[PDB]
């Protein structure tokens, strides 16, 4: 469950990064 | 816009997508991670199909 | 592991990877994303 909780906050991170990175 | 891309993000659950990646990513821990993502693209698509 | 998947992400700069498919992906908005996906990690994997 760990490494699931990892890759949930990741994704979050990545996705907010990319979308503050297109604008 | 960051709207259009948010509306697509959401619509296609991208968030999703990206983790189910990460945890491929961490339970296969590839040599070529490059080559390791096409193949599980193209796996993907293949089930979809199915 | 956890910290073993940490530091592979970390060695192999996973997060940068994937925040430049993304902004890849919000550009195009594909009809077929994991297509467009693929393509992208093919291009790379070349370049």
């Amino acid at each position: 469950t760990v490494i699931l909780e990892y890759a949930h906050r990741l994704s979050q991170d990545i996705l907010c990064d990319a979308l503050q990175q297109w604008a | 816009s960051l709207r259009e891309c948010e509306l697509y993000v959401q619509k296609h659950n991208i968030q999703a997508l990206l983790k189910d990646s990460i945890v491929q990513l961490c339970t296969a821990r590839p040599e070529r991670p490059m080559a390791f993502l096409r193949e599980y693209f193209e796996k993907l698509e293949k089930e979809e199909a199915k």
